[PDB]
């Protein structure tokens, strides 16, 4: 909502600078988005009249003019194509200081003497028009300062209104605000009734009174649409970002911006037996004034005649029933449309108008008549004509009514944190045109004016007081709380803890988009139907992720492409499994590593990362809440992973996740030449651990024995170690696998496993006989389960 | 992490909820009606007629209001989604939302809370300013400003807040006559950019090691 | 169709170590309070007789002040017998409200098998305008439930302490069916007065608890000597 | 009843490395936390700190528990050897606590973080090299601590 400050001040004058006003507005909830001057600075430029012109005798492109400033006639040479006798123009006198330090001096153009300069809008920094001289109205006052006449000592203020302040979508609304803020008199335009010159009317029918409880119609006969829009109206509209199109549209726009009532004019000839305000028939077709052929729904309110639809009520007029070149008579319309009945209707047909915005936000239900009289006077002044009487159709039962609100002084004190004096409460509310009447001690009954569609509850009244008193003037307190000591369980590994662990272990945290390309989704998860968006921002951002791996691999390669070789990334976030019906949204922790095992350094070996490096990082995470023993890595298979280098992580049989080398085939498709290791874990299954349970320490020494075992190359080392524990007895305190050999010294289908077995008795020393007996029964067990041999 | 800490130190519980939500928890329960432009496919990502990607973390707070009776002291950090993306706005971003619901809660309590959190978070005794604004879920509502101390009158808009609208509590079976409440919201990337001097929002989602390595 | 197959073998490198059980305990106690506005306070281990005794209503002739129970450097300087002096230093440095937790190493001369010459304790102090014995009961009862992660039964028995009035010994369930775990009480008026806090305007409660005692109950530790021995076979159990 | 409190949001500065943070770092880096007595044997005190007069107790519990520590090293070395004597070969310990510097008049009570390592660089395993720990292994653990609040460049090893 853009407006001229001068125009606002003509209704309500705060008596503070422009800067003070722009400041207070934002502090009261009307945020100023822009405040700019209307024109460039200049002096000595006045309204001049061209009395005569002659051809310059030694230059065909030049003219010699006799121009009056009301006090004296001056000779001025002019080259402008539009210069001619009778013209009222801005005359820069010898002395005049024009924009960007240009002083007017006496000149002698091709032998002819000149005593000033005639101006264009561009030369004066008024407009971008440099075509010819700025033709001022025929009735302009000659001698007057052009800055005064054109009211160039002005600013345009732009307000970003909140949807609850529909009332401020006019100068009438904004002035009312300014008067309430500053407690200053409001001088509204006096709108007298225009007496009817004849008795010609048209019938008006409210077929849908709930959607339209008030409709006003007037016949204006024999109008001259060739006549121009007056400069004052053009300037007022221009200062509100409204372009001058035609005198009739300019009046209806002017009235809407001045008072806040959207109005419309129909070609009288286009109304086939009076107006019918009704709901549209399903599939009824209307061609709008813009050319768009809309196909209407039965929920939409239309303005129709006895034959067809004429316009989409409160939003846009039809082409066949608008003003044209042929138009000799008008039919004016000023109505109130219910905010509910119209809410979203313009948008549903892909439309937005200044009328639609105002009616949806709410137009003063009593304003139609004042606005109708105002438009009538303006029409007669601009295009002439003879007015008929106003036709008012009104449904009293459907007119909006807001029940009186009861405001309690106690509740204001509570909310604000300080009391307000009854006189200040009353003064403030009354300034906003609210009807305050006492209703017992520290209680009133307030009535809402016809322009406010946002006040209905006690809290709305308290807001109003807070706002006008000043938010930053209100006290500051810290909320009270009856708190008790509390804490989460000790034996749990939370995500913040695990993130910090991985950081210590040399990882960098990544954040990737949840929505990915279906082509990528399909590579990491073949056959699965992704949960697809109906309205994705693009086609490659249409699939909700089922894994954090596509995103991580993508960020890893982005870095590899940017001269990075060692990449270690981790991410936490949700995965989306299944379709809407039974959709699972599960928080995951995933990581991706590539490049050298260690950073480049003098003391670091130049080896590359492998499966066991990633495994170490996973083990560390899984051991964070003292429950590592509950997890088992089993030879698995995953479509995105290397079948020879994949581990399925489990807990009590349940699936925790996967750990493995990215499938070489996937790398090819993704243009990845280096080996990359990925892991993904269900946090729900990682977080719970176990509280320490102290076990008494023995005072006696431990006994260790080492074993070298020959087993089938394809028997898992975890299977062998499990069997050992099963046969080691109660006293086994440690079992370490310190070497794996698969080379020349043995059969190529076999491997050697060097194991360290440690025992400790709680209450005595262990003798060599019992240890040797245990060692042999471990061996016998291994020969029977895996056909093991001692090296 | 830093925002959560400011509140969790004074009795606030961290709340989490789903990213794929229903129109009731995301809009209806927060006084955003059917015809509201925020509900349009121009601003909201939809799966079908009723299921969407949450536009804010407020639904987590709604789920808490239904599951329990006051007192309520919660902070809701999380990933949120907007359809109407560009250079200055991302289709996915993080936000934190707060909610306090108790018996004698005033606008002064809200001012005090917001003012002390900003001073704590920015580690400066900065000046805080409240401007009246409009939100469907709060009444009275405000836009919070801080001085350009962290670098057009020397003020910056950093967050919003307001007193929870009576209909919002009512809809979630909390009596507005007995209980009062305040809520707020703030953008994590916006705060990160002010704190660390980050210029381009696109840097956060690119994951270049040359950017990330600067926050070790 | 390349054979780059491998197995379920342990991961490479170094894995995580761990914290001492007493450290775990202290951290856990602090958290119960720091989550509800309590500030962690620290002070010196070598203290003066004023902050350690006098300021806490322990007079000269009191047996606690004797060389049988307290380690001395000279006539006025000692090793703090409790963390209360940290709380005294806070009362002098600021005016109410006060919400502090004081974890730390404390020392007793009268050591044996069941008692150690050095041990850890946590002490709390809340000083405000309307503080009652009901506030104290509620606080203590909720902390014990939180710390022990059980909706256990809590019992208060009247006891005597020179710095508090009324004073109580706190019990929880587990030969009597009850266990004594901590002490508490309403800060004695002379204690506040001495530290320039008006007993007519302000009220306060304080409490204390032994970290090793709590650790022993939580983790099932039998011998107190294990905590200071630092055997890796003991420590490795709290990873 | 539960005590009432008008509380305000607050937080410690972002760019600080607190002791709880550093303890957890060292744990991740494979250290075990130790707790040793503050009072030690004067003979031990004199070995790690020659020339300095310890702050001696008037009534120590025993003669070998009469000196307030000026360093956490005598205690750590002692705990390390206690373990070595108990069939342990890889020992990695850390401790935090006060040191006592000077006599009563002008006594300094300063909180320290100290660590002690011995034995193999890595635990015994099939994928781990059998090399022993050295100076640069300890250096790495120190660098990690010193880099905890993004100010590693401010430190110099001379
Ligand atoms: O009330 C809130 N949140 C809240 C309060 C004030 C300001 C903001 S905010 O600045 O982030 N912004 C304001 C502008 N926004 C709007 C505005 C209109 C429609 C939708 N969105 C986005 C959020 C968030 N949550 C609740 N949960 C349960 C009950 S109340
Ligand atoms: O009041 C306290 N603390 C307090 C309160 C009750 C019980 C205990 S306790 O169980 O740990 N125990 C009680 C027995 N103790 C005694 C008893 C007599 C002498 C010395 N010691 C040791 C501590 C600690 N501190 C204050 N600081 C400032 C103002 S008040």
């Amino acid at each position: 909502m853009k407006f001229s400050e001068k125009w606002l001040r003509s209704w309500a004058n705060p008596q503070v600078s422009h800067d003070e006003l722009v400041a207070r507005l934002s502090m009261v909830g009307l945020e100023v988005d822009a405040d700019l001057p209307v024109a460039g600075a200049f002096s000595g430029v006045v309204v001049g009249e061209v009395l005569s012109t002659e051809q310059h005798p030694d230059a065909d492109k030049l003219r010699v003019c006799q121009v009056s400033n009301g006090s004296e006639t001056f000779q001025v040479v002019c080259g402008a194509p539009n210069v001619r006798a009778g013209l009222k123009i801005p005359f820069a006198m010898i002395g005049a200081e024009l924009p960007d330090d240009f002083k007017i001096k006496k000149a002698k153009l091709r032998g002819v003497e000149s005593f000033g300069m005639l101006c264009s809008a561009k030369e004066l920094q008024i407009s971008e028009e440099n075509a010819g001289l700025l033709e001022l109205p025929a009735d302009a006052p000659v001698g007057q300062d052009v800055r005064t006449y054109l009211e160039l000592a002005d600013y345009t203020i732009e307000v970003g209104l909140t949807p609850n302040r529909g009332d401020c979508l006019s100068l009438a609304g904004l002035a009312r605000e300014v008067s309430a803020i500053y407690d200053v008199p409001l001088a509204p335009v006096a709108v007298d009734a225009v007496a009817a010159q004849h008795d010609e009317t048209r019938p008006v029918e409210l077929a849908a009174p709930a959607a339209c409880p008030r409709y006003l119609g007037r016949v204006i006969r024999n109008v001259d649409l060739s006549r121009p829009t007056p400069l004052w109206m053009v300037e007022r509209l221009r200062r509100s970002d409204i372009r001058s199109i035609d005198p009739v549209v300019d009046v209806t726009n002017y009235v809407m911006i001045e008072l806040g009532q959207p109005m419309h004019a129909f070609d009288l000839a286009e109304i086939n037996g009076g107006v019918r305000v009704r709901m549209a028939e399903d599939g009824e077709k209307l061609v709008l004034l813009d050319g768009q052929e809309i196909t209407l729904r039965a929920d939409t309110l239309v303005i129709a005649d006895h034959q067809r639809a004429l316009a989409i009520a409160g939003v846009m007029g039809g082409e066949h029933s608008g003003v044209s070149d042929s138009t000799r008579d008008l039919f004016l319309e000023a109505a109130f449309f219910d905010t509910i009945a119209l809410a979203g209707k313009a948008r549903s047909y892909g439309l937005h108008t200044d009328s639609s915005h105002r009616f949806e936000r709410g137009v003063d239900s009593q304003l139609a008549r004042k606005a109708m009289e105002r438009a009538t006077r303006l029409i007669l002044d601009i295009v002439g004509g003879e007015p008929g009487p106003i036709v008012e159709q009104v449904s009293e039962a459907h007119l909006p009514k807001v029940a009186p609100i009861t405001l309690r002084a106690e509740r204001v004190t509570q909310m604000l944190g300080m009391p307000l004096d009854a006189a200040e409460i009353v003064r403030l509310l009354q300034a906003l045109e609210l009807t305050v009447v006492a209703d017992g001690e520290g209680q009133w009954s307030v009535g809402v004016p016809s322009h406010r569609f946002d006040i209905s509850l006690e809290v709305d009244l308290i807001e109003e007081l807070a706002r006008l008193y000043g938010y930053n003037r209100l006290p500051v307190r810290y909320p009270q709380a009856r708190l008790a000591p509390n804490n989460k369980p000790e034996a749990r590994a939370a995500l913040p803890l695990l993130r910090r662990l991985l950081v210590a272990r040399g990882y960098q945290e990544a954040i990737t988009f949840s929505f990915i390309d279906p082509a990528l989704f399909e590579l990491f998860d073949p056959g699965t139907q992704p949960l697809t968006l109906a309205n994705p921002i693009s086609a490659d951002m249409a699939a909700m992720r089922s894994s954090l791996w596509p995103g991580l691999v993508k960020a890893l390669q982005h870095n590899l492409n940017r001269q990075q070789s060692r990449v270690r990334l981790f991410e936490s976030g949700l995965r989306f499994v299944g379709q809407l019906e039974g959709l699972k949204q599960e928080a995951m922790l995933a990581g991706a590593i590539c490049g050298k095992r260690l950073p480049e350094g003098w003391a670091n070996g130049r080896d590359g990362v492998d499966f066991f490096d990633a495994k170490a990082d996973v083990e560390a995470v899984l051991a964070s809440a003292g429950a590592l023993g509950d997890f088992s890595f089993v030879p698995g298979e995953h479509p995105a992973l290397h079948p020879g280098q994949t581990a399925r992580i489990e807990r009590e049989g349940r699936l925790v996740g996967y750990l493995g080398a990215l499938h070489p085939e996937l790398a090819k498709k993704l243009d990845l030449e280096q080996p990359v290791f990925l892991f993904e874990l269900l946090l729900a299954e990682v977080v719970d651990g176990h509280l320490p349970k102290f076990r008494e320490l023995s005072r006696f020494p431990e006994v260790r024995r080492d074993l070298a075992l020959l087993v089938d190359q394809d028997v898992p080392a975890q299977d062998i170690l499990t069997q050992i524990r099963a046969a080691a007895g109660e006293w086994l305190t440690d079992l370490r696998l310190f070497d794996v050999y698969h080379g020349k010294g043995i059969d190529p289908h076999r491997k050697s496993l060097a194991v360290g077995l440690t025992w400790q008795h709680p209450s005595r020393t262990l003798n060599d006989d019992e240890v040797n007996s245990t060692t042999q029964n471990i061996v016998t067990s291994l020969e029977e389960r895996f056909n093991a041999t001692l090296r | 992490e830093r925002i959560e800490q400011c509140f969790s130190r004074i009795g606030y519980e961290v709340a989490e909820g789903p990213e794929v939500e229903d129109d009731y928890h995301n809009f209806e329960a927060l006084n955003i009606p059917g015809h509201h432009p925020a509900r349009a496919m121009h601003d909201t990502f939809y799966f079908n007629a009723n299921m969407l990607l949450r536009t804010h973390t407020s639904p987590v707070q709604v789920r808490t209001m239904e599951s329990q009776q006051p007192p309520i002291r919660i902070v809701c950090p999380g990933r949120v989604y907007r359809c109407d993306s560009d250079l200055t706005h991302s289709p996915m971003f993080h936000q934190v939302e707060g909610l306090l619901v108790d018996e004698g809660v005033s606008f002064a309590d809200l001012k005090g809370t917001i003012e002390e959190f900003l001073r704590a978070f920015f580690e400066k005794q900065l000046e805080v300013r409240f401007r009246p604004s409009f939100f469907p879920f709060t009444e009275p509502s405000a836009e919070v400003d801080i001085q350009c101390v962290i670098c057009q009158t020397g003020w910056l808009e950093v967050m919003g807040c307001g007193m929870v609208h009576p209909n919002v509590l009512r809809m979630s079976n909390i009596d507005p006559e007995k209980f009062q409440g305040f809520a707020f919201g703030m953008g994590a990337e916006r705060l990160a950019m002010l704190r660390y001097g980050v210029n381009d929002l696109r840097l956060f989602f690119d994951n270049d090691l040359r950017f990330l390595g600067q926050f070790r | 169709a390349a054979e780059r197959i491998d197995v379920t073998l342990p991961g490479r490198g170094q894995l995580s170590g761990g914290l001492h059980p007493v450290t775990r305990t202290l951290e856990r106690i602090e958290q119960c309070f720091s989550r509800i506005g309590y500030e962690v306070a620290e002070g010196p281990e070598v203290e003066d007789d004023y902050h350690n005794f006098e300021a806490l209503n322990i007079p000269g002739h009191h047996p606690a002040r004797a060389m049988h129970d307290t380690f001395y450097f000279n006539a006025n300087m000692l090793l703090r017998t409790h963390t209360s002096p940290v709380q005294v230093r806070t009362m002098e440095s600021q005016q109410p409200p006060i919400r502090i937790v004081c974890p730390g190493r404390v020392y007793r001369c009268d050591s044996d098998l069941t008692h150690s010459p050095m041990f850890h304790q946590v002490e709390g102090l809340l000083v405000d305008e309307g503080v009652s014995f009901a506030d104290l009961k509620g606080t203590i009862e909720e902390f014990l439930r939180a710390f022990f992660e059980k909706q256990l039964e809590v019992r208060f028995r009247p006891s005597f302490f020179p710095f508090t009035e009324p004073s109580a010994e706190v019990d929880i369930q587990c030969q009597t069916g009850w266990l004594e775990v901590m002490g508490c009480g309403m800060v004695h008026p002379n204690v506040l007065r001495m530290s320039n806090i008006d007993p007519e305007k302000f009220q306060g409660f304080a409490f204390g608890m032994g970290a090793e005692r709590l650790a022993m109950l939580r983790y099932g530790v039998n011998d107190l000597r294990l905590f200071f021995d630092n055997d890796l076979r003991f420590l490795g159990q709290f990873r």
